[PDB]
């Protein structure tokens, strides 16, 4: 290994629970610990160290196979496979969100107070007076109201910009990486 | 836009018409529901020049009525999206411009409006006017309006009416 | 600031024009015609380039000339360009030799003849010798370089004793040619050849002893 | 999926010929005398009389011999069925106006000749 | 190609460098896929500026630097003045003083207003028009045709040069 891993699941356990957080820290050996000598170290308890061992492997970070010999579950830090799992992560959220801010911007933006009854700005000429200006409800000619929400006024969202910002440290440890070893 | 095209329409004949002149009253009814009706594949129809050609009757089992295919040749106008045709202002309100195109209406929303251009409730007729009046526009003037899209209901097409495109408006 | 904007331009147009991926191109009066067309950039304007960099870059009281030096060589060559191309060329490598794919392509701006350049020695000075040792035929410099010679004579070394005594090896233990042409480089009898000759050099000749191959490959 | 800029027409858009309003006028105005003739026949909607109003509001070219010889001088030209109906109705006054109403206009001819299909029309439209 | 993207969209920029800035009377590093995201409302307006592009102003460029975009830009209107070649001055000065008050004014284009450079090409159009710039026009145009005709020379004589040597070695 190198410093990357280690800073890497260091700032990556910052997701999952913290409880999830010292179990991968444990990882600070490579050893392998069993889960019986787990018990004995983290001590957590076994239905606990379960679920998060399980939740751990999961995700792809590590993987275990207690082999038969006392069993001796084959405790592990998979490094190569984590960095991918982790750009994946990002890859994907950097996606939903960019997606969520543009499928945000389409909305019916009318509405008559009593009715309830959203139209769209096509029903313009249905939901209009030739003479009175104000637009009026079709089953109650009584319609005054313009939108809730009048457009995006503001640049494309504080949250895009907040995830790039909140995750420049993560941007930096993966720059970090930088591609140390070109092994398997 | 006017495009003279065939079209392919059908005609449910009572029986009570049977007998002489059954041919031409089949003409006769086609341009009965023809002229009057739109629909958005094919626009807003004005007439049919001809009939291409009468296609044989058809009886339904059970209800006694007749079909008849009929191959007919009519002009249709069908706004497009993003193009611009000349209009003619109907009415003139403060929250939009109501323009007619032949059969066609189309409504422009305050937005669409430009922003220098502003409402005159002052004077007697309703119309738009410029601080400098450089252009005015008024009921039943020559503008023209670039369609942003064609939406259509109940057979009848309305779009928007987009001045933000050069070249657009009273000259 | 005018002269700033007008490197800005150079500049842009040769990042441009380096960063083009294609066989390698050459274009003596074609890249300065190119260049003004594309950016409105005057051959005349473009020629005193460097020597207004030079004023220039003294008014602002630079700390030194080091920090700045590449602009300086990229005004060199837009000066030299704009200067003269009547026996020189442009030559444009997307891509470098010894490498299938690499990120940094080079812009050669190579001289094809001497005597462009040397022709300031010969002209202002009433003589010039070029005295040399180990000299390919000298009939061949004076094609090369544009001078009228006064005397072609090759000089022998004459010694009491032969102080040099010269051998060529073609024919190796196997009698079999030991050229080292390129399709015959990866010859392995040519390269057996060539070590045993080492190695019973080595053994008779006295300490001291330099090989020279004609490639690092 | 289909764009009048952009040349982009349906599958029942491509075989129908396309008609100017001063020749619509024209067909209008047949109909008209058909309507005087065969007496206590079915009226003219009141759809169909707004056609006639707003063709011809735009009759640029008055004469019948005249429309003909425009339509004459456009179909020699290389332009789309569409393209022949949108200049002439339009009337613009210069052909950077032309190039910005239609986006695909650009590219399919230099700008100096397309200001003469220009220039020629006004005319025409001029001489009536 | 080498912007880090789009203000608004920076992610075509990433992916492939395909796309060329588009040119605006705003001056502007704007891209396809935001150009379409323009024409879809507004219609001819600067996203943030604002600024009615009425005729879409938008035109092709290859350049990462968006400066050198409107300098280079501006600098082809602006070679459409002042086009007088240098021979036409006797004086030293002259040669090369009106170029500089050429880069000036395009310089000026570039930030500061417009209007007073539009005022005074307006003077400059009147006097040098009635004779000296349709005079250049015509001259430049005979340079152009000609250094293409120079250019297609010298690759007739490469050709006959390859074709002439290779009939030597077969002969
Ligand atoms: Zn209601
Ligand atoms: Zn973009
Ligand atoms: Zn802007």
């Amino acid at each position: 290994p190198a410093a990357l891993k280690r800073l890497a699941k260091y700032v990556i356990r910052g997701f999952y629970g913290i409880e999830h957080a010292l179990a991968l820290d444990i990882l600070i050996r490579n050893s392998c610990v069993k889960e019986e000598d787990m018990l004995e170290l983290l001590k957590f308890d076994r239905k606990q160290l379960r679920s998060v061992l399980n939740n751990l492997k999961g995700d792809k970070f590590i993987k275990c196979r207690m082999r038969v010999e006392t069993r001796h579950n084959y405790y592990f830090i998979n490094y190569r496979t984590l960095v991918n799992v982790v750009k994946y992560k990002l890859d994907h959220m950097r996606r939903r969100i960019e997606t969520d801010e543009r499928d945000s911007t389409n909305r019916a933006s009318f509405k008559c107070p009593v009715c309830s009854s959203t139209f769209t700005d096509l029903e313009a000429n249905q939901l209009f007076d030739p003479m009175t200006g104000t637009f009026r409800c079709t089953f109650c000619h009584t319609e005054v109201e313009e939108d809730e929400s009048a457009m995006p006024k503001k640049d494309a969202r504080t949250l895009l910009a907040r995830f790039n910002e909140q995750i420049e440290p993560i941007y930096a440890l993966l720059r970090e990486t930088e591609d140390v070893n070109l092994a398997y | 836009m006017f495009y003279h095209i065939s079209l392919e329409h059908e005609i449910l004949l009572h029986p009570r018409y049977f007998g002489p002149n059954l041919l031409n009253t089949v003409k006769q009814k086609l341009f009965t529901e023809v002229e009057g009706t739109c629909t958005g594949k094919y626009g807003f129809v004005i007439a049919v020049t001809t009939i291409d050609n009468i296609g044989a009757g058809v009886i339904q089992p059970g209800r006694g009525f007749v079909l008849y295919p009929v191959k007919y040749k009519a002009i249709v106008f069908r706004p497009f999206k993003g193009e611009v045709v000349d209009a003619v202002v109907t009415q003139v309100n403060k929250v939009g411009l109501f323009t007619e195109i032949g059969p066609m209406s189309c409504f422009i929303s305050r937005h669409s409006i430009p922003s220098e251009m502003e409402f005159d409730p002052n004077s007697n007729p309703p119309c738009y006017k410029t601080m400098d009046e450089d252009i005015v526009i008024q009921q039943d003037d020559e503008i023209r309006l670039k369609i942003v899209g064609t939406r259509v209901d109940k057979n009848d097409i309305f779009a928007i009416g987009s001045l933000m495109d050069d070249y657009l408006g009273l000259v | 600031e005018h002269f700033l904007g007008f490197l800005r331009r150079l500049l842009e147009y040769v990042k441009w024009r380096l960063r083009v991926q294609h066989v390698v191109q050459e274009s003596p009066p074609a890249f300065l015609s190119g260049l003004a067309q594309r950016v409105c950039i005057q051959r005349k304007p473009l020629r005193f380039c460097a020597e207004r960099l030079r004023s220039l870059l003294h008014t602002l009281e630079i700390t030194d000339l080091a920090d700045f030096s590449p602009l300086t060589l990229l005004a060199n060559f837009a000066t030299l360009v704009s200067t003269y191309a009547k026996g020189f060329t442009i030559i444009i490598e997307p891509f470098d030799d010894r490498t299938p794919t690499i990120a940094n392509p080079i812009l050669h701006f190579s001289c094809m003849d001497a005597s462009l350049a040397i022709k300031p020695v010969f002209e202002r000075f009433q003589s010039v010798i070029i005295t040399s040792g180990t000299l390919s035929p000298l009939d061949i410099y004076p094609k090369i370089l544009d001078f009228h010679p006064v005397t072609m004579a090759t000089f022998t070394m004459t010694l009491a004793r032969v102080c040099l005594c010269p051998m060529i090896i073609g024919r190796g233990n196997d009698q079999v040619a030991i050229s080292s042409k390129f399709e015959t480089r990866e010859d392995i009898a040519v390269i057996r050849n060539y070590g045993n000759l080492l190695l019973e050099m080595s053994a008779v000749v006295p300490d001291g002893i330099v090989a020279f191959f004609t490639s690092y490959q | 999926e289909e764009d009048a800029s952009q040349l982009i027409f349906p599958k029942e858009f491509e075989t129908a010929e396309t008609l100017l309003n001063s020749e619509v006028h024209m067909l209008l105005e047949h109909r008209k005398q058909q309507n005087e003739s065969a007496e206590d026949e079915q009226e003219l909607s009141e759809v169909f009389m707004k056609t006639l109003n707003y063709t011809a509001r735009f009759s640029r070219f008055k004469n019948r011999e005249t429309i003909a010889s425009v339509r004459s001088l456009l179909l020699q030209k290389k332009l789309h069925k569409f393209e022949l109906a949108c200049l002439a109705n339009l009337c613009p006054e210069t052909a950077e106006e032309s190039k910005a109403l239609i986006p695909s206009l650009e590219g399919r001819f230099e700008d100096e000749e397309l200001q003469q299909i220009l220039d020629d029309i006004q005319t025409k439209r001029s001489f009536q | 190609m080498d912007d880090q993207g789009c203000p608004r969209c920076k992610t075509t920029k990433y992916r492939n460098p395909s796309l060329k800035l588009m040119v605006n009377v705003c001056g502007h590093t704007l891209c396809e896929s935001c150009v379409d995201l323009l024409f879809v409302r507004g219609a001819g307006n600067c996203p943030e500026c604002g600024t009615p592009l009425r005729k879409s102003n938008f035109r092709v460029q290859l350049f990462e630097d968006p400066t050198v975009d409107k300098e280079v830009e501006i600098r082809k209107k602006v070679l459409k003045i002042y086009n007088k070649r240098e021979e036409d001055f006797p004086s030293l000065r002259e040669y090369n003083d009106f170029l500089e008050e050429v880069e000036e004014i395009v310089f000026n284009l570039t930030n500061n207003v417009d209007l007073d450079n539009t005022k005074k090409k307006m003077e400059i159009y009147q006097k040098e028009n009635k004779d000296v710039i349709q005079k250049n026009k015509l001259k430049l145009t005979r340079e152009q045709e000609e250094l293409e005709e120079a250019l297609e020379v010298e690759r007739q004589e490469n050709e006959q040069r390859r074709l002439f040597i290779q009939k030597e070695e077969q002969l």
